[PDB]
């Protein structure tokens, strides 16, 4: 779902994960 | 630092902050890492906190959030991250595994949110992302 101001990024979310 | 960029910061934060209350605690830490198949101890997630935790308040605001994830930008630790997407273990992330991944954390995407992540790791074209593909994005 589309948020404005906000943006989904595989790169940050691949650092959140281990 | 672009504009777009912040806007990835701010919503790998709320991924975290649960209940969008502006800090991450432990509690929400471990929350995210379980869906991820994941299982830190209470010291871990203590010690996660510790190490950012600036004011010593006990909980991640913003600032010590981006410190954290600047500190984590070996081998081992790449292939275990990429195995949290790669669930069939065929070597690709598809858009569908990707998916899959976003929705165990909360995050309902759009067809078209999915491709565009996709599209940001794809180098050669194929429509998913590979072992090497997934290295030079971590990287
Ligand atoms: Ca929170
Ligand atoms: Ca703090
Ligand atoms: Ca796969
Ligand atoms: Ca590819």
């Amino acid at each position: 779902k589309k948020r404005f101001s906000f943006k989904k990024s595989f790169k940050l979310s691949g650092f959140s994960f281990k | 630092l672009t504009e777009e960029q912040i806007a990835e910061f701010k919503e790998a934060f709320s991924l975290f902050d649960k209940d969008g209350d502006g800090t991450i605690t432990t509690k929400e830490l471990g929350t995210v890492m379980r869906s991820l198949g994941q299982n830190p101890t209470e010291a871990e997630l203590q010690d996660m906190i510790n190490e950012v935790d600036a004011d010593g308040n006990g909980t991640i605001d913003f600032p010590e959030f981006l410190t954290m994830m600047a500190r984590k930008m070996s081998e081992e630790e790449i292939r275990e991250a990429f195995r949290v997407f790669d669930k069939d273990g065929n070597g690709y992330i598809s858009a569908a595994e990707l998916r899959h991944v976003m929705t165990n954390l909360g995050e309902k995407l759009t067809d078209e949110e999915v491709d565009e992540m996709i599209r940001e790791a794809d180098i050669d074209g194929d429509g998913q992302v590979n072992y090497e593909e997934f290295v030079q994005m971590m990287t």
